[PDB]
RNA sequence: AGCUACCAUCUGUGGGAUUAUGACUGAACGCCUCUAAGUCAGAAUCCCGCCCAGGCGGAACGAUACGGCAGCGCCGCGGAGCCUCGGUUGGCCUCGGAUAGCCGGUCCCCCGCCGGGGUCCGGUGCGGAGUGCCCUUCGUCCUGGGAAACGGGGCGCGGCCGGAGAGGCGGCCGCCCCCUCGCCCGUCACGCACCGCACGUUCGUGGGGAACCUGGCGCUAAACCAUUCGUAGACGACCUGCU
RNA sequence: CAUAGCGACGUCGCUUUUUGAUCCUUCGAUGUCGGCUCUUCCUAUCAUUGUGAAGCAGAAUUCACCAAGCGUUGGAUUGUU
RNA sequence: GGAUGAACCGAACGCCGGGUUAAGGCGCCCGAUGCCGACGCUCAUCAGACCCCAGAAAAGGUGUUGGUUGAUAUAGACAGCA
């Protein structure tokens, strides 16, 4: 059933708190709540962290539970993730989630511009294959 | 304390196969096919073998209230692979002092009359779950066979029959009479 | 402090709105319930209280002093000429219960029966049911007409027939018909539909709705007593003789 | 006495001088405060109760928080103390993982408030040590010691229930 | 909200989604409340019953006509608890009131349309998994609601017009996204346009 | 050819359990359900509309059965984004319940 | 005659969840266990039925005002208005649902061309996403390029279907008439540019009440009193009758 | 045979159906016993429905649970409860 | 403010605007937690919900949680199978 698991080398992701929209990585687990985590190449000193800030992610590193910061940045570097995280669904979708908040009011009008121009041409499609698909008369 | 895993993995036999579907276990045998589901129980199945069907249950995170549910499902599954293989045989002997019981089987052995209980005129009806079969056994002078894949069909069948058998405002330790369960047997005795 | 001697209560607690009935009637308020195993036939008819007597019979109930014996029994006589049914109403069921999905009536209704419409048959024209009566000639009508029995065929679960009493036959200073809605049971909605249908403008003699020797309840309207005392009304005990504000009341 | 995030402070003081001993032994002892004003109120009151020190009869020369010295380490810690329940007192030796001295004292104040209703002047903390995982004794601790552990969220209860208050899609759990 | 707010009832806390609600109609939202029968109650099926037949017993001794009037109907049970969370003694309390309407399955004026459901008020989200709850419907049937029966068939009726319903909107669903790749020479210029400014990832 | 203004609710005047300060009133702007959300909308002016009998003055307009009531926003009350608002006169009991615009005359930005 | 008496005669009821309690399977506690999860039987208890009344609660149906000016309804959004009541300032036309799982798509089977099963493909911090989607309003004149050209718009006609839980709603044909206009990017100018000011912009031809004119289709009734009856009754009310 | 049924020596409560204790309301007045009638409520259940236990063989009987729906009388004496 | 209350908690008072608190509160009535609050405990077939305060005891539980003491266990525990 379940497939991503916490556990040593998971990459999580900061979904609230001082450091929310960050990758992460766990270096070890306290008090069914909390945990050793330490993202080096996001800027994420080593410290601890509730789950309740943490999304498991699919990436899970290799490194031994409570190492260092040293080995966690290598483990990091080496077999990156950030080129990895960038290319997956989510990040894109975190990515397009801010610029549509930040989009202008100028920004806003193109956009209306475009989504009027795009809808009318695919809905006549949708129309054209309506009537295409019509044509059936079978016993 | 919560414990973070009570994992307990049950075998199956070649001969049957298990199909899970959420939490509801498929059992399909040669005996017949057994469904049950576990939606009450918060708990991850996964099924090991590919090459020996390992099926293994787990719970995460429970206390001491609920990892008694993780074995009461693999007794529960062990009972629905034991059915489908051997099925569940029920041996009731009925006891009298000076009044024989009179035991008649009606239609498909899924219905039951209890005539001369105690030597009172009244008729007794009692009827069996669906799909289990009771019938007069050959074997002895007073014996009833109920014989079904569920467990829990069978044995809730064969208890109906001896709480109806029951005596009333007299003294239950010098009257025994009534039909009480023998030895709860199997089938084919594989 | 409780009462010295505990007694049952006077008078049944299951009829404590002691008032006039607000019908003359007497609603049946509860049919058979339907299964639709049985034939079509009718639930419910009208009669009128001519009188009582008493008869003698033989008793066939075996282990009894009275059996293989003669005995009387007090009798009630009640006149029953056979109904006309007039209309239909299919009932529909809403999560709020039952409602009037739609009527449908039938043509050329009796002179006495047009009277139940009507407070005042003298000064009035007669003129209920002429326009309706018009739509079972022309195209439009009996188009329509269909339509109304269709949806009812799919839509209803109950249908029931309404009926008036041939008063013409009594020898009553009314003259005034009876309409009263009966339940159709036994069958599919489309069955009995069909045969409410085929008995419209029909005499209904009593035969094809009851038998012999078989059990039935009664619905109707006590005798009238105007005011009556606690005495009377309730059955209480009666107070002594000495009583100074009188003894037909009750004392606490 | 009160909570909130406790701290280490270790706390110096003695005796005043009198013309019987010129200089009194120091003493060193670790509290567990707020805020150094209970630290300080705190020290006087278990001197009280060990020597016959009094608050006006001696002085504090030293008053500092105690930086934990591997804060960045994950370690067990052992603590033994007394308290007084509603009939009567005992003594306890419980067992927490956090990486600083001062938040395991701070989780023992919540578990003894929850799991006995021991308020916080009840609870009397004697010794604090951090232990080695073998010779941990409490079963909830020593599950924690797993070199190959694991477990996933199995059910992850939405927290922002009111943001959006009212939308068209139920909310999903698995993850 | 100036329009009509409509919530299913499905998989709900009685005293969660009234107090939700009873706010709302006191802010001039009118709000409507379909399927009451689905409201979940914490608490085991025999407690919550218990709870109601105490209700029961509390009448007017003096004269019942008069008592509380305890009302078995699902949606009326809802109304009664929303009732106790306004000030329903004064003319704003009323006016507010009136701005509720309730329901028992979903009448035809709400069918066609999509209902909203409320996160903060449901039994998945507000209930833990291992804890005991009732349904109303169960609830209402065992007190003295004479409309179990014929709301499950109706519901039946409706959830299969739904269906079709549905699988027609796949199928135009289905039509569309084979449409979009056949216009794609001619709208990757809007479609990149989108691709800049978030929408239409 | 817009709406032009912020949708707001009058939810009550600012009050204790057992008092009443009429003076000034409580509004729900709707989208604004947090705290820091309200910054925008400190200081900007608020108008409740509402229509009578008689027919009124319209500045640069034609006489209508128009009436309107200024007030401003002052503060946010509570963390849930309520705010604060105080008026010319202060608003009718009726109105409670009732939508108030929020004119962004006093733009910061 | 009426009234009347266990002082005469008749009649008086079915179902469900369940308590106590007895059990099934089964852990906790590789044993047992009625219990923890899950099941069974179970009553003058409880609730419902049956019965009694019927909401400031709904439904269906009938007839709806004269032989004289005489009222009224429906169709016209037909015109001109008068008085009153105010709110509002884009819409979403819908699966079932589970949360220790889902969503979508595709190939084989059976279910009468479509559903549902099973292989397979994808997604799952929901993107075939309500944190969403659709429409999006300055208007016109030259004026090109793309979109289209099986196109749109008719308070334009006749017909068909679906929707009954409150269907008062939705959809589809055949005929006629308009523009080849509206959608996007460009060229070209014009409009009171009312000189900083607020209630502007919408539903909207809002709802309700009289009332003038104006066309067509129309219909010609009951209630109550009085009287009568007595299956009724203090009076009321109720049951009734009257070329 | 401690606990089928009983509970000495001790000990903790419950009830306001007794009698006490107090005097807070009523002294410009709340009609003071008992009986008759009549209604409702409570259970600490006398009997009735369903159960468990007994030194319950049956019968009769006792203890206990769910339980107040129904039932709990006619007379002599005395103003009497 | 304690729903309500001559004594309790706060605080004593000319008429008003603004701001800030006390005691107490912040699901709805009803102003405020519509915080992605923290840690645990607890299921009640008469739960529990705050000084006065408006209701409970001694005594029991193999329900569950924590802790103390003692003991057994790879020189093999414990339980099942002779
Ligand atoms: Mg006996
Ligand atoms: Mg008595
Ligand atoms: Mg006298
Ligand atoms: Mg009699
Ligand atoms: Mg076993
Ligand atoms: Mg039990
Ligand atoms: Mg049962
Ligand atoms: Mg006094
Ligand atoms: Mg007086
Ligand atoms: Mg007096
Ligand atoms: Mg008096
Ligand atoms: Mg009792
Ligand atoms: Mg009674
Ligand atoms: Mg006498
Ligand atoms: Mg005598
Ligand atoms: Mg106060
Ligand atoms: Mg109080
Ligand atoms: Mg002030
Ligand atoms: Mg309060
Ligand atoms: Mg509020």
């Amino acid at each position: 059933v379940f497939r991503r698991f916490v556990e040593v080398g998971r990459v999580a992701y900061v979904s609230f708190g001082p450091h929310a929209g960050k990758l992460v990585a766990i270096v070890d687990v306290i008090d069914q709540n909390r945990a050793l985590v330490d993202g080096p190449c996001t800027q994420v000193r080593r410290q601890a962290m509730p789950f309740k800030c943490m999304q498991l992610t699919d990436f899970i590193l290799k490194f031994p539970h409570s190492a260092h910061q040293k080995y966690v940045r290598q483990a990091w570097q080496k077999a990156d993730i950030n080129t990895k995280w960038a290319a997956t669904r989510w990040a894109k979708k975190i990515e397009a989630r801010e610029r549509k908040a930040k989009m202008t009011d100028f920004d806003r009008f193109k956009v209306m511009k475009a989504k009027k121009m795009r809808n009318r041409i695919i809905k006549n499609e949708v129309k054209k294959l309506q009537k295409a698909a019509l044509l059936k008369a079978s016993p | 304390m919560k414990t973070i895993l009570s994992n307990q993995t049950v075998d199956i036999p070649e001969n049957v196969d298990i199909t899970l579907k959420g939490r509801t276990v498929i059992v399909k045998g040669p005996r017949g096919t057994l469904r049950r589901d576990f939606n009450h129980i918060n708990v991850e199945l996964s099924l090991l073998g590919k090459k020996k069907k390992r099926l293994r249950v787990d719970k995460w995170w429970g206390n001491r209230k609920e990892l008694a549910t993780v074995r009461t499902i693999c007794s529960h599954v062990q009972n629905m692979i034991k059915g489908v293989t051997l099925g569940f045989r029920y041996k009731m002997r009925s006891v009298y002092a000076h009044f024989p019981i009179n035991v008649v089987i009606q239609e498909n052995g899924s219905l039951v009359e209890i005539r001369n209980f105690l030597g009172e005129k009244y008729i007794r009806r009692v009827r069996m779950r669906p799909g289990v079969a009771c019938s007069v056994s050959q074997a002895q002078k007073d014996e009833l066979i109920l014989e079904g894949n569920d467990i829990e069909l069978v044995s809730n069948s064969a208890a109906l029959i001896q709480q109806a058998t029951t005596v009333k405002n007299k003294d239950i330790r010098k009257f025994l009479d009534g039909i009480y369960v023998s030895e709860k047997g199997t089938v084919q005795q594989a | 402090s409780h009462r010295k001697f505990s007694a049952p209560r006077h008078g049944s607690l299951g009829f404590l709105p002691r008032k006039r009935s607000s019908r003359h009637r007497g609603k049946v308020k509860s049919f058979p319930k339907d299964d639709p195993s049985k034939p079509v036939h009718l639930t419910a008819f009208l009669g009128y209280k001519a009188g009582m007597t008493h008869i003698v019979r033989e008793v066939d109930r075996p282990g009894s002093k009275v059996n293989k014996k003669e005995v009387v029994e007090a009798v009630t006589i009640v006149e029953t000429p056979p109904m006309v049914v007039v209309g239909i109403v299919g009932y529909v069921e809403t999560p709020r219960g039952l409602r009037t999905f739609k009527t449908v009536f039938a043509e050329h209704i009796s002179d006495e029966c047009k009277r139940r419409f009507y407070k005042n048959w003298h000064k009035s024209k007669k003129k209920a049911f002429t326009k309706y009566c018009k739509k079972w000639q022309d195209e439009d009508g009996k188009k329509q007409l269909e339509k109304d029995f269709s949806s009812m065929k799919k839509y209803c679960q109950v249908i029931r027939v309404i009926a008036h009493t041939q008063m013409r036959l009594l020898p009553l200073r009314q003259k005034k018909a009876h309409l009263m809605e009966i339940q159709v049971n036994g069958g599919t909605v489309a069955e009995k539909l069909d045969w409410a249908r085929e008995r419209l403008e029909q005499q209904v003699p009593v035969n094809q709705v009851f038998g012999q020797d078989e059990m039935i309840d009664v619905i109707g309207v006590t005798k009238g007593k105007g005011y009556k005392g606690v005495t009377s009304r309730w059955h209480t005990k009666k107070l002594p003789r000495k009583t100074h504000r009188g003894l037909r009341k009750v004392a606490c | 006495k009160a909570s909130g995030t406790l701290r280490e402070y270790k706390v110096v003081g003695r005796c005043l001088p009198t013309p019987k001993c010129h200089t009194p032994p120091l003493y060193r002892m670790r509290i567990f405060a707020p805020n150094h004003v209970v630290a300080k109120s705190r020290f006087w009151y278990f001197v009280s109760q060990l020597k016959k020190m009094k608050k006006s009869s001696g002085e504090i020369v030293y008053c500092g928080q105690v930086f934990e010295k591997s804060p960045l380490r994950v370690k067990n810690f052992g603590i033994w103390l007394r308290y007084d329940s509603r009939s009567g007192t005992h003594n306890m030796y419980r067992e927490y993982r956090d990486l600083t001295t001062a938040g395991a004292v701070t989780q023992c104040y919540r578990d003894m408030g929850a799991r006995h209703r021991a308020r916080a002047h009840s609870i009397q903390i004697m010794k604090v040590e951090e232990i080695a995982a073998s010779k941990c004794r409490r079963p909830a601790v020593k599950q924690f010691h797993d070199s190959k552990i694991k477990f996933p969220l199995p059910h992850r209860v939405l927290r922002r229930q009111h943001k959006p208050r009212f939308t068209t899609k139920r909310p999903n759990t698995f993850f | 909200e100036v329009q009509v707010l409509v919530l299913d009832g499905r998989g709900h806390l009685l005293g969660r989604l009234a107090a939700i609600v009873a706010k709302q109609v006191l802010l001039g939202r009118k709000v409507v409340v379909v399927r009451c029968e689905g409201i979940n109650i914490s608490g085991n099926f025999y407690r919550n019953k218990l709870k109601y037949l105490a209700f029961l017993r509390k009448r007017m001794n003096t004269n019942p006509s008069r008592g509380p009037y305890h009302f078995r109907a699902p949606s009326r049970i809802f109304w009664r608890t929303v009732r106790g969370m306004l000030p329903h003694k004064t003319k704003r309390g009323q006016a507010a009131l009136d701005r509720l309407k309730v329901f028992d399955g979903i009448p035809p004026p709400y069918d066609k349309k999509k209902r909203m459901v409320v996160p903060a008020a449901l039994k998945v989200v507000r209930l833990k998994p291992t804890r005991k709850f009732a349904y109303l419907g169960r609830l209402a049937h065992e007190v003295g609601w004479k409309y179990q029966a014929v709301t499950a068939t109706l519901e039946e009726k409706r959830k299969e017009k739904a269906k079709i319903h549905y699988r027609k909107k796949k199928q135009l669903m289905r039509l569309r996204k084979q449409a979009e790749k056949n216009v794609e020479k001619k709208i990757d210029k809007y479609t990149e346009v989108l691709k800049t400014h978030g929408l239409l990832v | 050819s817009g709406r032009l203004w912020s949708k707001a609710i009058f939810a009550g005047y600012k009050r204790g359990l057992r008092n009443q300060r009429e003076h000034t009133a409580l509004l729900k702007i709707e989208g604004v359900y947090a705290r820091d959300e309200t910054e925008f909308y400190l200081g900007k002016r608020c108008a409740y509309v509402y229509k009578a009998k008689n027919n009124t003055v319209t500045p640069g307009g034609k006489p209508n059965k128009t009436r309107v009531i200024w007030g401003k926003v002052t503060r946010a009350h509570g963390n849930s984004g309520m705010v604060r608002a105080k008026f010319r006169s202060n608003l009718p009991a009726k109105a409670i319940g009732h939508r108030i615009r929020v004119m962004l005359y006093p733009s910061r930005i």
